[PDB]
RNA sequence: GCAUGUGGUUUAAUUCGAAGCAACGCGAAGAACCUUACCAGGCCUUGACAUGCUAGGGAACCCGGGUGAAAGCCUGGGGUGCCCCGCGAGGGGAGCCCUAGCACAGGUGCUGCAUGGCCGUCGUCAGCUCGUGCCGUGAGGUGUUGGGUUAAGUCCCGCAACGAGCGCAACCCCCGCCGUUAGUUGCCAGCGGUUCGGCCGGGCACUCUAACGGGACUGCCCGCGAAAGCGGGAGGAAGGAGGGGACGACGUCUGGUCAGCAUGGCCCUUACGGCCUGGGCGACACACGUGCUACAAUGCCCACUACAAAGCGAUGCCACCCGGCAACGGGGAGCUAAUCGCAAAAAGGUGGGCCCAGUUCGGAUUGGGGUCUGCAACCCGACCCCAUGAAGCCGGAAUCGCUAGUAAUCGCGGAUCAG
């Protein structure tokens, strides 16, 4: 009952970070539940674009968090190879909690 | 930002209460985001040349 | 004044961030204040390399710098000496152990920061403020660029009231959304003044 | 026979059951889920339109929005899930426009501005 | 009924909460 | 409107009755969009007609529109370095939407308690040719040909 | 009816400065800035200077006037 | 009436800028100290920060006391590393510390007509221009014009021009239909049990969630039209740019801004610098800007009851229980957050009270008693409770916004931030 929680910046990031993780996983594993979007948390700044004063002004920035999820019920120590040290992705962080 | 002011607003104070924001960048103390620690216009600034991670401009 | 720095408006479809990573609330504003640090001291030391961009790809403990020079001879130095010194003078400032990659750059004349830098030197030269944009212009026209374009802050040749020298050739579709147009920025500091240099390069489509 | 109704942000799980004639909402008498609600009777109107009305039992639920908004958004779903039973139906539908979904969505605050429009008013110009 | 910080609509204007609008 | 003369909003007839007439009214009574509300002072307004007249509402309703519809105006004109009123034939479209809101704006000036009662009272009076409505329709017409002395512009 | 809940506060600059003045029995003039500070029945009777923002004006204190604090009887605006 | 910005007057100081449109709830997305640039008084000088030099003394470091409003000043202790050298003693040295002198640090001190950058603005307006060709002694012209059309220098016909560039459009995001991939959101949608809570099983269908892709092109029919196109219809979720974004040409105003930053230049460097304590930015005979609350029965109050989105959350959001009229406090579970919480949406709906009053409309101001933040709420904080209960009965001349899910109305969230 392998947790496996994807959380970036990147949407094209995640979805290839998250396939590397569905495909060495149904090779040697079994019954996976498939990568599912959250939700998604994003941060907005209200800027004023000039740096005098001219209220009126303001950019618009966001910040998007994106959350995907992969789950793996029957975990075997096949598994965990292809899962080892089998990653490529950079702005990607993952977290395990089974 | 006067030197006097950023190195300044940087040592510990005799109250907790006294303890403001700088922008680590431009110095500035009248508006920082906590996210990121920068001057409002600094944040434009970077946002743009791309040096903020995931920072996009928005749309909708 | 109007415009919108064209980078800052395609990260996204085409152009990707000098540094991208992952963060938390608890660690963003404190990585970032750091990664800031590191291009505070190669735009110091590796100017006469021809520095361009400055990748920082970040995971766990791990770093990676990867630097895009025009001269690597120089940041390499004799052997690997000054590649030596500059993985431990970065050191000293991060506590991380950071690997500094370096990759040299495929012509010059069409990366844009590069080509402002150019002309800055030359303006600080006391060089031709006229000519040297036009000149500029050609090379990178000449090599490939489906586009050019430079301009100037102001006070050409040191006049008294501040101007500005427009110059290009070629397309620059600002408003293309799918251009892929460097834009550089250099800043060349003279006795009259400060002045301002902007490249501007079209390269490809879709 | 399911159908979907969507209308400016609510859902509406549309089902039409061959009954006597009756609807219950999220388990509540329709006629209970929208008391003192005017344009209540909206909702049947594309089943009055076949002349329908009671023959049909109605068990639906209903997601977001608002009750005088939910009540467009059933009178869709029973509109495309009354296609399910006979799709021959449309002749007398869509020249009442039933089958249609209007994007009257609030439109987003412009800054500058009070609202979507809505300036702010200056004086001595 | 905005201003009268002792009423319904006065507590939940200020957003307070008191003897007037309770937490049930 | 300088492009075109734009088209005209088509409305979803009453719940009730099923005359557009109805909701065109209703939508005048209603302020702030409490539509629902508005609904239910013409509902309740009309059955004030039931037990205080002998007649359908919905006819009452009609025939009192039918009565306040101005069929003279003035409209002010610059000619000559002067305001001179000229009386004109006014528009099918442009009775129906001055009656119904005068309906209103009369109604809502009645010494009456509850406005559904205004509106009821209103109603009536207009049909009998009286009150305020037909008032601010004679008052007018009081102006068309009151200087009709100018009907050549 | 403003409030400082449980527990009134006196800068310990004079209170233990003042009580001092008590062990000799009364003095004459008093100087602190802190007119952060309420007045206890236990500083009945001295005469402490508060300082303005300029000036330092004296302040006798009465039996009568025990809850209110220094602040409110050094006028910082000048006014007409 | 109050909040808030500004003029002006005031003040030891009431720091500074912004000024018709294109200043005035504007920098300031958070003035009680702090911030803070101002004023007072006390104190400091290679100085709170950089790199360094010559002479003398000391590892750095840490813990006290005296004076004091703090800062600062005086004083006293323990304390003695890493290098390299001939064993020792000890000698030179690197970093770090002080002292005296020096180079220099610092200056929100002038100048935005000395500047960069970035922004306002005409103007999202539809235009600005170039190559070649041709006209003209030339400056210049043509093209970009006319007639038709468009949201558009958008396209059609024409024409000494033919192209091209910056611009319009398009590419990109959000919204509406649908498809694929995905099921700890969702459901008797279909079955089994219930503390009948989707709670449990079980199931991905539906809702949903999100990543990719389809889908309108005047493509079809009638009419007008030389053509572009226009009008109308149909099928369709959607129509002729389907709605909304981002997206601002060549330049204009010597536009703003050296107080964000940077920078030429002049000006101070025992002070035009630096620390602090307290005061001030909140001053009031007035005046205008932006707004909020209201004048009430299409209403106000109390009660019971129902539908939302989008955000934020570690010492943070706080379920729940208890004390208290209550703000709040004590206790304490869950959440690292589609699975816990902020949360009650409000208007609405059902009942009942009010009966047209300056009133159960209105909540200003003042007395009084408390809660919390926080070193500290006098100057100058919000909140709660009791009392008080003002102007005000729809606003002079004049003047603003808005063409549809808009305006009007109603509540919710965040940024900044102890509050
Ligand atoms: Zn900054």
């Amino acid at each position: 009952k392998i947790r496996i929680k994807l959380r970036g910046f990147d949407h094209k990031t995640l979805d290839a970070s998250a396939q590397k993780i569905v495909e060495a996983a149904r090779r040697s594993g079994a019954q996976v539940s498939g990568p599912i979007p959250l939700p998604t948390r994003v941060r907005r700044f209200t800027v004023i674009r000039g740096p005098f004063k001219h209220k009126d002004s303001r950019e618009h920035f966001e910040l998007r968090t994106h959350n995907r999820l992969v789950d793996i019920i029957n975990p075997n120590r096949k598994t965990i190879e292809q899962l080892m040290t089998l990653d490529l992705p950079t702005g990607v962080e993952i977290e395990i909690k089974t | 930002a006067r030197k006097a002011l950023i190195e300044k607003a940087k040592r510990t104070p005799k109250f907790k209460v006294r303890a403001y924001t700088r922008c680590v960048r431009c110095g500035r103390a009248r508006s920082v985001y906590r996210f990121f620690g920068l001057c409002r216009i600094c944040l434009r600034e970077l946002a743009h040349k791309g040096q903020l991670p995931g920072v996009r401009k928005a749309s909708w | 004044g109007n415009k919108i720095h064209p980078i800052g408006f395609r990260l996204g479809i085409t152009r990707d961030w000098e540094s991208r990573w992952y963060a938390g609330k608890k660690q963003y504003r404190h990585l970032l204040l750091e990664d800031q640090r590191i291009r505070g001291l190669l735009e110091k030391e590796l100017y006469s390399a021809g520095l361009a961009r400055v990748d920082i790809e970040r995971a766990a403990d791990n770093v990676a710098v990867t630097v895009h020079v025009a001269k690597p001879g120089v940041v390499i130095g004799r052997g690997g000496e000054r590649i030596r010194v500059l993985r431990e003078e970065l050191a000293k400032l991060t506590g991380k152990n950071v690997a500094l990659n370096v990759q040299e750059v495929q012509n010059p004349n069409l990366s844009a920061p590069l080509v402002a830098q150019r002309v800055a030197e030359q303006i600080e030269r006391r060089f031709a403020v006229r000519r040297a944009i036009k000149q500029a212009v050609q090379r990178v026209m000449e090599s490939g660029a489906k586009g050019a374009k430079v301009i100037v802050s102001g006070r050409i040749g040191g006049a008294e009231q501040a101007r500005t020298e427009w110059a290009a050739q070629g397309r620059v579709p600002l408003h293309t959304l799918r251009a892929n147009i460097d834009y550089g920025f250099a800043l060349a500091r003279t006795t009259y003044g400060v002045l301002g240099v902007k490249a501007y390069i079209f390269l490809g489509e879709v | 026979y399911y159908g979907t109704g969507r209308r400016k942000e609510a859902v509406a799980r549309v089902f039409l059951r061959p009954g006597n004639g009756k609807v219950t909402v999220n388990g509540q008498d329709f006629n209970e889920y929208f008391q003192g609600l005017v344009r209540a009777v909206a909702a049947l109107e594309p089943l009055r339109a076949v002349d329908a009305l009671g023959r049909f039992d109605a068990y639906i639920t209903v997601r977001g929005g608002g009750k005088s908004g939910q009540i467009d958004a059933i009178k869709l779903g029973i509109a495309r899930a009354l296609v399910q039973y006979n799709p021959d139906y449309r002749a007398k539908l869509k020249p009442l426009g039933f089958l249609t979904r209007d994007a009257r969505v609030v439109e987003r605050k412009k800054y500058g501005k009070h609202k979507a429009r809505r300036a702010p008013q200056y004086s001595k110009r | 009924g905005k201003g009268d910080r002792r009423t319904r609509r006065g507590k939940i204007w200020r957003g307070t909460y008191g003897k007037y609008r309770p937490r049930k | 409107a300088r492009r075109r003369r734009a088209e005209v909003r088509q409305l979803q007839p009453d719940l009730v009755y099923g005359d557009v007439l109805v909701t065109a009214f209703i939508n005048k009574i209603m302020r702030d969009g409490k539509k629902n509300l508005a609904a239910r002072i013409f509902y309740d307004a009309c059955k004030i007609i039931q037990e205080k007249t002998g007649q359908e509402p919905l006819k009452v309703f009609k025939q009192a529109v039918e009565n306040v519809k101005p069929r003279m105006e003035v409209r002010s004109r610059r000619v000559g370095g002067a305001n001179y009123q000229v009386p004109m034939e006014v528009s099918p479209r442009r009775q129906q939407s001055l009656a119904l809101r005068w309906l209103v704006q009369a109604a809502n000036q009645r010494p009456e308690r509850r406005a559904a009662v205004r509106i009821a009272h209103e109603l009536m009076d207009a049909a009998e040719g009286k009150g305020g409505a037909v008032k601010k329709k004679e008052d007018v017409e009081r102006m068309a040909e009151a200087n009709r002395a100018y009907a050549h512009y | 009816p403003r409030s400082l809940k449980k527990g009134v506060f006196v800068d310990d600059h004079l209170l233990e400065k003042v009580l001092e003045l008590n062990a000799k029995g009364e003095k004459r003039l008093i100087k602190t800035w802190s007119r952060r500070s309420t007045i206890v029945p236990e500083m009945v009777g001295h005469t402490i200077a508060v300082y303005n923002g300029k000036q330092h004006v004296p302040v006798y204190i009465t039996e009568n006037m025990v809850g209110h604090k220094l602040g409110e009887f050094a006028p910082t605006r000048t006014y007409r």
